[PDB]
């Protein structure tokens, strides 16, 4: 772990859609690609393995988070063989690929082992507030960075290793990305799992406004398997709530709908439900890992990732809007990654405070006598 | 005798309080107080206050259970010393 | 300031829109309102002083901040000499009420005159963005405690001082607040203002959806001059979206919607507009006084402060849905108040930290060469 | 000679950068640094960094200015001293 604190000192480099696109499509250089990974992996490993580090002891304990820090040890140790080894050799890039395939085989069983951990401290110690908000800014960074991994390793080996899917693609990026087409795919599968279940699933109705050219499909650069994940998630979550508020009912089920936008900027998908929303109070914990499934949260993360964001707004009694917000531009989004640091080390090491504003008292004083 | 210690004294933490629950501590024996950090949540009446840390030190023995209701002005809820090597003189109560 | 210093370390003590219910309509003791008012009103300036003591040098310079410090010493002094007298003198309350006046009164050019404060400090030193959160922290403190100062002398006065006008009011709290009557006042009002300047205005519709009582009226316990205020500027924001949207347009004018819901914990009110929308980039800024008139974050101050909250979405390239929310619950409609303590220090003590999460390079790296 | 001083070099701040902008300071000549603080925003090709303090002290003086493109590694950035009495030491270079 001195090459650990070493390499958790550099800090990451973010990439934009427009880099991993203009790269495969024009450039295409496995050199390149080696060299870059070669040392970027290792940074953001060691950026991450700093921060498990910095998790309270009780948490830091628990088998599953040894076994997760034992694996990007194994990880490191493994890309860090080649901080010396020639690109000028075939052999040296046959060999890296098969390193990132066996590292992505590694990670593959990551975000439940993780999970598993959390579950035991929670079970095992109970839940406080605060100390849960610093094991949330903990996961949100470890699953972002894990996130990121996979994207730098999938653009590497659909590059340069071979069953040829998706054709036009440039690695996972789609340069023409019809976001409807995707909303139609995240709903269809998330309504066969409510018929499945529910033996019935509310209708999808979609409208788009495209602002640059008003009547042309909406078209995005992006990862459509990203995007496809967060529609899942909400979908399901629209749907089960419908399907739950209107059983008992008979007026039969209200539609689930999706506007789909793109201004300059912001490329914005709201899906709403009548499912009866949630009250203000509970919103921002639906967000936190250890009231929790963790779809919603992981939903917003890979939103984050490119710059983009997924908010969530209820009527409590009526139902619930949910937008993701992507770029526009591919120039505009860039990786958001985690960087091990004082600021990071600071959010472990905060011990709590009093509140800035007040509090009243749980038995207030009767004011009628 | 002992070594050198302060009391912490319930103070008046509002104009009209007389008396205060002590809700829950928010430090445990043997940790470092620096000025200002969180020591206890305590409720009255009127509110539900996070009593701060006066002085810099080290928690030695907490005089006061939380969960304790309708602590006086004036009580001692807990002594503070200035070295870590003098906590253990204290536990003996 | 011995005396600021001991009553700024004094905690505020947060009232509930129940516990002034409950004491105008049942007890309406002028002796225990005084009593607790001649003491919190203190400590409530203090807390405020303090802060304003903590503010960046260049601008506690500015007259207009002295004048406002001078303002608050004056009425914290005027409110002491009442710390000895005795309510079983009619003198004494006749002589406190008429001092609430004054003070009042003398805090009238309150809000312009620390605005005027903040805009001489930004055209003469320039703008940071880190400054900037510091300034915005304490002017929503700021904001918020003097609303609450106006809350207890408003009581105070219509309670025991006499133009009889809402008379079924408890001071200036409706127990029976009909909420869509006030969304149209609030809209009937913004929308003179709209005709007067643009000779056009869009049209309002209203939708109720009363969860526990299907189709009554919505009723809440509140106070209707903070809806009105914070429906009066969403209205007027969304109807100048709207016709400088259309007045270059064919179609003619989308009407302006409001929703009112009402469940277990929540009153939402949501206004739908059609003009066009913010990106997602600049919406936290519009909150930013700096940036800034103060209508929204005033209004969203209006909105926390009984617990209620005031949010905006916003879908760039058709429009802006806006949402109020207020507790269904006078039990639970606490004020929310700013409280001097270490962590509110710290908030003006803190000096800028490296950025938690990775920025890119303003020129990246070209990946096609 | 002058008083005890340290000389903050450019380190490389990820693994392929061999030089960096100083785009902006973040601390001004005078001003104490505690271990951790943010001392100066450095951008390469690759990313902007919140270049931190890594050893406590006072600003002494500032050798790259602001705005300065394309700084080698190990070019000292500024100076450093434990005492403030002795950043006047240095107004002098
Ligand atoms: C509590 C209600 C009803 C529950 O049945 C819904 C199932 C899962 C909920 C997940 C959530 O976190 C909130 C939520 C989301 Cl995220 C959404 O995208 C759409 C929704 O309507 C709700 C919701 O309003 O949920
Ligand atoms: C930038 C656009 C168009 C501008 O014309 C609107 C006038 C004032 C804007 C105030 C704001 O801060 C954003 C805003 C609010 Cl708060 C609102 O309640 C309704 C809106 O539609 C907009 C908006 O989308 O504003
Ligand atoms: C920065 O060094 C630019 C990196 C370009 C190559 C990237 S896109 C690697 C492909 S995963
Ligand atoms: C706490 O002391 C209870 C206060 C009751 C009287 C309040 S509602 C004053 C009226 S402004
Ligand atoms: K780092
Ligand atoms: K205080």
């Amino acid at each position: 772990p001195k090459q650990i604190e070493r390499y958790s000192r550099f800090s990451p480099s973010p990439l934009s859609i427009k880099q991993f696109l203009d790269f495969g499509r024009d450039n295409a250089c496995e050199k390149t690609s080696y060299m870059f990974l070669r040392k970027e992996l290792p940074v953001r490993l060691a950026n991450t393995m700093r921060e498990v580090n910095l998790l309270p002891d009780n948490l830091l304990n628990r088998p599953s988070v040894g076994l997760v820090q034992s694996w990007y040890m194994q990880s490191f140790l493994e890309l860090l063989e080649y901080e010396n080894k020639s690109p000028e050799d075939p052999q040296v890039l046959d060999n890296f690929l098969q390193v990132l395939i066996k590292v992505r085989n590694r990670h593959n069983d990551v975000v439940p082992t993780m999970a598993q951990g959390v579950i035991e401290y929670k079970e095992k110690f109970g839940f406080d507030p605060f100390i849960s908000t610093n094991i949330q800014y903990f996961l949100d960074r470890f699953y972002t960075n894990r996130i990121s991994f996979r994207m730098l390793i999938n653009q590497h080996t659909l590059l340069f290793g071979t069953n040829p899917v998706h054709p036009k693609h440039i690695g996972s990026i789609d340069p023409t990305c019809n976001v409807a087409d995707v909303v139609k795919d995240a709903y269809e599968t998330a309504k066969m799992l409510c018929e499945q279940y529910y033996l019935v699933a509310p209708e999808l109705e979609v409208e788009e406004f495209n602002a640059k050219a008003p009547d042309k499909p909406i078209q995005v650069v992006y990862v459509p398997s990203h995007l496809f994940h967060m529609l899942f998630e909400l979908f399901k979550n629209s749907m089960r709530a419908t399907v739950e508020l209107y059983e008992d009912r008979k007026e039969g089920y209200p539609a689930v709908k999706t506007l789909v936008t793109l201004g300059k900027e912001d490329l914005s998908i709201k899906i709403s439900d009548l499912g009866g929303g949630v009250p203000l109070r509970k919103i921002d914990r639906l967000f936190n890992y250890m009231y929790s499934g963790y779809g919603l949260p992981i939903s917003r993360l890979y939103a984050r990732y490119f710059q983009g964001d997924l908010k969530l707004y209820s009527m409590e009694g009526v139902g619930t809007d949910a937008v993701i917000y992507l770029k526009a531009l591919s120039s505009e989004s860039f990786e958001r990654l985690p960087v091990f640091n004082k600021s990071a080390w600071r959010h472990y090491k905060t011990t709590p405070e009093a509140d800035d504003w007040s509090n009243p008292s749980s038995e207030p004083r009767d004011a009628s006598k | 005798s002992y070594p050198p210690h302060m009391q912490v004294l319930l103070p008046a933490l509002s104009p009209t309080m007389t008396m205060g629950t002590v809700q829950r501590w928010e430090k445990k024996v043997g940790e470092k107080l620096s000025e200002g950090d969180l020591l206890a949540e305590i409720e009255t009446d009127k509110a539900t206050i996070g009593f701060e840390v006066q002085e810099e030190g080290y928690l030695a023995k907490i005089l006061v259970p939380e969960g304790t209701r309708d602590v006086p002005l004036g009580t001692p809820l807990c002594i503070i010393v200035e070295k870590e090597a003098d906590i253990s003189a204290f536990a003996d109560y």
